[PDB]
RNA sequence: CUGUUUACCAAAAACAUCACCUCUAGCAUCACCAGUAUUAGAGGCACCGCCUGCCCAGUGACACAUGUUUAACGGCCGCGGUACCCUAACCGUGCAAAGGUAGCAUAAUCACUUGUUCCUUAAAUAGGGACCUGUAUGAAUGGCUCCACGAGGGUUCAGCUGUC
RNA sequence: AAACUCCAGUUGACACAAAAUAGACUACGAAAGUGGCUUUAACAUAUCUGAACACACAAUAGCUAAGACCCAAACUGGGAUUAGAUACCCCACUAUGCUUAGCCCUAAACCUCAACAGUUAAAUCAACAAAACUGCUCGCCAGAACACUACGAGCCACAGCUUAAAACUCAAAG
């Protein structure tokens, strides 16, 4: 079999790795905003729970841990 | 639960040999577990468990005897791994033996509950019922539920404080 | 179980070899060994130059110790011989007479393998 | 080496026939594999390459020994044709 | 697939037919914005 | 980050600092230390996260046998031409120890300049986000992010009020 | 050429590196993998199949420390070649290859051929390849390319991996 179909993936992958290298700092800034919005979205969900369960405040002694951090 | 087999006991092959009581003291220790491999000790341990539990001591192809024989291996693998923490091949042999025993124990339980109870007692095996859903407990989950349990406990302590309002 | 100690000594004189052999046999006994026999294979020239304990050896007395010991005694005896400066080389092996040789039936010549390729006209 | 010298790979020269001695030495080294091993040991032959070469040589020996066996088997029939003309 | 697999999966469903430029409409009414030629 | 400072015009972005790294030292009866290289001294830098590129020619240290050494002092290119213009993947030539890498960039930073654009006001030489790109940004003289923190500097919603 | 010239050549002493021959053998292991010697421990299941909501593994290369240093070596620097040579050739040297303790979880991880039970009878049988098939089960596939991609999610992974699309385009791709 020829390798004409491997060579397409070969170039795709090569270009992608070079693209990530060129933009790894732009991509990092975008990824930090995403994990930040992700933690907010998580807290809303937990908040929504106890508000729907009638409770007016968070359970006594509860803190929402920052699960989306390094 | 920690009963260690005596080390002087004779090999399973020379136990019945008649007249062995008249041999020299040296010959007794040449035919003992002191001068034998670790596998020779496992034959005696299996023999003791089999005579204790199995109704017919000579039946080796019975579901009971197999569980006994498999439990002695599980014991032998666990001790091996206590010294060799990175022996991944023997780590795999342990986890497969354990699943094969649960498989034997599930069958015995469903066929002969009488002897199933005898096995679980003699070998100190606690049969557990397999969990239904094998789900991964990642952080988001492990926190959601941890909160949802605390919320429920709080709502519990508001009916208590609302029946005291009927008063 | 049964072992054999292939013991190369330092080509000494009788008092020293007897002294050295006695040490080794006691150290086996001290670790729970039942010594079965002692054999003298004779002082030969070494197949090659063995450097042991800051000495260059060319000759040595070959001995064999047939003994029974618990499996844990092997590591301890191995380490003991490391520190004896009259041993050129010592190795403990399972006794060769413990293993029973299975009866062999004979060389069976291998027929040419067949049906490796389809019988089509290429 | 810790071994004795002038024992291994050593050939005695007869009647000053150096050419014949060196020739027999070469044969010994070749017949034992030493020559070919030294040549392959000049550059590192990677494990993938070593396996590709050993497979090739072993497929070659089989074919070569089977062709040699067929040539030797049919050598008897190279004699003169007995029915020349029909 | 086996019969057990063919049961577990069910019918072959269907790709939701993608709409066309006319958005599934016989015709459409537009306002000319510019006129040009393309080769 | 808590801390520290110009008692009496500066409390700070300055210093220290956890951390990281460079240098020196094989040893006792007064510091270090009644210690002993996982130690102890001399310094840099500044938690952490991502990193910390290239240069040993010069000057210093060390080796003083050809040398080694930048988390030592320091440094880190030109002149012409080529896709309308812009720019040059590219081309020619020269020069250096190496030719400023990764980042970051309308600002504690600012020729033009109050750039341009998007937000923000009715109105912005303010502030925020970007883009342009650097007379003279740039990697422990640390570079770039980020939690928390600050009588620090700046912008702001709402309210509040004799600030008006 | 540059390089070395505290260098070469006999001889002696000397590994924490790697394991001629045997091996024309074809064994062990779930796969990855395993070929110097010794010893200890040790190679699951007395039906079969079966976890992409789970567990335990997984070459090489990488990452985090802490050591080792014979050689080999990305990078880098010189020598050479060339129109250029950021290569192929030469020399030198590093990460790395080793040990220990944790990660990372990927391969043309392919013998691209699933497990179990069977059949060479028929009509073998597109081509080629490693002959055509039956029962049973699981796992996978449904033009090309966008795409080992984006979003989302998980993950000790922050230039990562695993899952994984769509729009525009084409009349082919194979
Ligand atoms: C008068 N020139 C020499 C000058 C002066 C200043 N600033 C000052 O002199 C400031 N003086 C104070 C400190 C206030 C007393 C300057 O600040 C500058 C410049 C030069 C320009 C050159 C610009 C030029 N282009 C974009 C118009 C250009 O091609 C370059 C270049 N490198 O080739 C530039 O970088 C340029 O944009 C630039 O940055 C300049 C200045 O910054
Ligand atoms: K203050
Ligand atoms: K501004
Ligand atoms: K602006
Ligand atoms: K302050
Ligand atoms: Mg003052
Ligand atoms: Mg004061
Ligand atoms: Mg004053
Ligand atoms: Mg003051
Ligand atoms: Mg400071
Ligand atoms: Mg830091
Ligand atoms: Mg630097
Ligand atoms: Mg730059
Ligand atoms: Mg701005
Ligand atoms: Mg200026
Ligand atoms: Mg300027
Ligand atoms: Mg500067
Ligand atoms: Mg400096
Ligand atoms: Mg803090
Ligand atoms: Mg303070
Ligand atoms: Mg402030
Ligand atoms: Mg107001």
């Amino acid at each position: 079999k020829n390798v004409l179909k491997i060579r397409r993936r070969k170039m795709n992958h090569h270009k992608y790795r070079k693209l990530v290298k060129k933009t790894r700092f732009l991509r990092r800034k975008v990824q930090e905003g995403r994990l930040r919005r992700k933690q907010i979205k998580f807290e809303k969900d937990l908040r929504r729970i106890w508000l729907k369960a009638g409770l007016k405040e968070a359970p006594e002694g509860w803190q929402t841990p920052k699960i989306y951090l390094r | 639960l920690d009963d260690d087999p005596p080390p002087s006991t004779l090999l399973k092959d020379y136990q019945n040999v008649p007249g062995i009581e008249k041999v020299d003291d040296v010959v007794k220790r040449l035919l003992s577990l002191e001068m034998a491999n670790k596998k020779e000790m496992l034959k005696i341990k299996q023999e003791q468990f089999m005579k204790k539990i199995v109704a017919n001591p000579e039946d080796t192809r019975s579901l009971e005897a197999r569980i006994i024989a498999l439990s002695v291996k599980i014991r032998s693998y666990e001790e091996h791994l206590e010294k060799h923490r990175k022996d991944k091949a023997h780590k795999r042999y342990l986890l497969m033996s354990i699943d094969q025993r649960k498989k034997m124990l599930k069958n015995l339980r469903n066929t002969n509950y009488d002897v199933f109870e005898k096995i679980c007692w003699g070998l100190g095996i606690e049969y557990t019922f397999p969990p239904l859903y094998y789900r991964r407990a990642h952080r988001r989950f492990v926190t959601k539920k941890a909160l949802c349990i605390r919320v429920f406990q709080e709502t519990q302590k508001l009916k208590k404080r609302r029946r005291a309002l009927k008063a | 179980p049964r072992y054999e100690l292939a013991l190369i000594l330092k080509a000494m004189q009788r008092p020293e070899t007897a002294a050295t052999l006695k040490r080794t046999i006691e150290a086996l006994m001290d670790r729970g060994a039942i010594v079965r026999d002692l054999e003298n294979l004779g002082e030969r020239a070494l197949p090659y130059r063995i450097s042991a304990h800051s000495q260059q050896h060319n000759r040595g007395g070959y001995f064999l110790v047939d003994f029974y010991a618990p499996t844990a005694a092997v590591e301890s005896m191995v380490e003991h011989l490391s520190r004896d400066i009259d041993v050129i080389r010592g190795n403990i092996v399972k006794h060769p007479l413990t293993q029973e040789l299975k009866e062999c039936e004979g060389i069976v010549p291998v027929p040419l393998a067949e049906k490796l390729y389809s019988t089509k006209k290429r | 080496a810790k071994h004795l010298k002038f024992i291994a790979r050593t050939v005695m020269v007869q009647e000053g026939n150096v050419e014949s001695a060196y020739r027999t030495l070469n044969r010994i080294l070749t017949m034992d594999g030493l020559i070919e091993d030294i040549k392959h040991r000049r550059y590192y032959e990677k494990p993938c390459r070593r396996r590709q070469r050993e497979s090739y040589e072993r497929c070659r020996r089989i074919y070569n020994m089977e062709m040699a066996r067929k040539i030797n088997f049919l050598m008897r029939k190279n004699r003169a044709d007995p029915w020349q003309g029909c | 697939a086996t019969l057990n697999q063919m049961h577990r999966l069910g019918p072959p469903k269907r790709p939701p037919r993608k709409l066309g430029p006319t958005e599934g409409r016989p015709q459409l009414k537009g306002v000319v914005l510019c006129t040009f030629t393309r080769k």
